[PDB]
């Protein structure tokens, strides 16, 4: 889904996006609701791990 | 409304439907709750027929959805050529970038696009470009072992 491409394009982590779309995540609704553990089981370096985190939060109301 | 149903035909490439709903009183550049336009979607999805009757009909070339992301950067990273070459001869900006600092050849680069590496070099695309995470295309293209774009982001 474009969404995803576009978030992780807006965080500075487009190589980030084949750690989430292994696991059949394709949209942002997708993630919405991954805990900080999640992005780590996702084993995402702990480069990109928060920046992914906060900026899913930031989505939240 | 009509605006949502422009959004839905031009994803789905629908191309009819997108030329009626627009004389209909559709937003051209109508937006959904990410800030994408019905050009953002046709440019990501490959549907080419309806990118074209989009820029005729006045869909913003460069507009930005909420993440910063250009209808350029969704075709580059979806290795659309004919969309890409068609969005840059309508004035496409080739380094537009967000916070990440992403630029369309940063996306080619990374998914392995040579052919859209070379159309963004050859419209002066910056080599030198980095992410927020200092990855230059050059960085993403050996992150990914994508050998012939490393070497062309190199040659230049």
């Amino acid at each position: 889904d474009p969404s995803l491409v576009s978030f992780l394009t807006g965080l500075g982590c487009p190589n980030c996006i084949e750690y989430f779309t292994s696991q059949g995540l394709q949209s942002i609704y997708h993630l919405q609701n991954l805990t900080i553990e999640d992005l780590g089981a996702l084993k995402i370096p702990e480069q990109y791990r928060m920046t992914i985190w906060r900026g899913l939060q930031d989505l939240k109301q | 409304d009509l605006g949502k149903k422009l959004l839905e035909a031009a994803r789905a490439g629908q191309d009819d439907e997108v030329r009626i709903l627009m004389a209909n009183g559709a937003d051209v550049n109508a937006l959904d709750s990410w800030g994408f336009t019905p050009l953002h979607l046709a440019a990501f999805f490959g549907h080419l027929e309806i990118v074209e009757v989009l820029l005729k009909t006045g869909a913003d070339v460069n507009a930005v959805d909420n993440a910063g992301t250009t209808p350029l950067h969704l075709a580059a990273h979806a290795g659309h050529l004919e969309i890409v070459e068609v969005l840059l001869k309508a004035g496409a900006d080739v380094n537009a970038h967000d916070h990440g600092t992403v630029t369309p050849l940063h996306l080619a680069a990374h998914m392995g696009h040579l052919e859209i590496v070379e159309v963004l070099l050859k419209h002066g695309a910056d080599v030198n470009a980095q992410d927020k995470f200092g990855k230059t295309p050059f960085d993403l293209a050996i992150d990914n072992g994508n050998e012939d774009i490393a070497e062309v982001l190199q040659k230049a």
